[PDB]
């Protein structure tokens, strides 16, 4: 699955 | 000496490059792949640009480079999920790059 940013970010 | 130095960085970055886990952090990120990336991270680092600043003499001491490898690992934490494969990868490089940086104590 893709990089992408914490959720919380 | 600073040569010697510099040239053990130099192997370490290499080696750090030969491990499979080095895929997130050869090249910059894109923030059109990636999104948010320039929102979040404000200080950028690869290992193909510390690569680059090394041919070109760039560093004048060992701890310069430090503080780029150092970059690359804290905006890789500040960034992605720790059971993202990102997230394990820069844990993985972070040890690696410690256990190697031992050398310069023994």
């Amino acid at each position: 699955g893709a990089k992408r940013h914490r959720k919380v970010l | 000496s600073m040569h010697s130095d510099l040239t053990f960085c130099e192997i370490i970055l290499m080696e750090m490059e030969s491990h499979d886990a080095a895929w997130p952090f050869l090249e910059p990120v894109n923030p059109r792949l990636v999104s948010g990336y320039r929102r979040i991270i404000k200080n950028p680092m690869d290992f193909s640009t510390m690569r680059e600043r090394l041919l070109r003499g760039g560093y004048t001491s060992s701890e310069e480079f430090a503080a780029d490898a150092l970059l690359v690992f804290d905006n890789c934490q500040t960034f992605n999920e720790d059971d993202s494969e990102v997230g394990k990868a820069g844990h993985i490089m972070r040890r690696f790059f410690e256990s190697r940086w031992e050398e310069f104590y023994q």
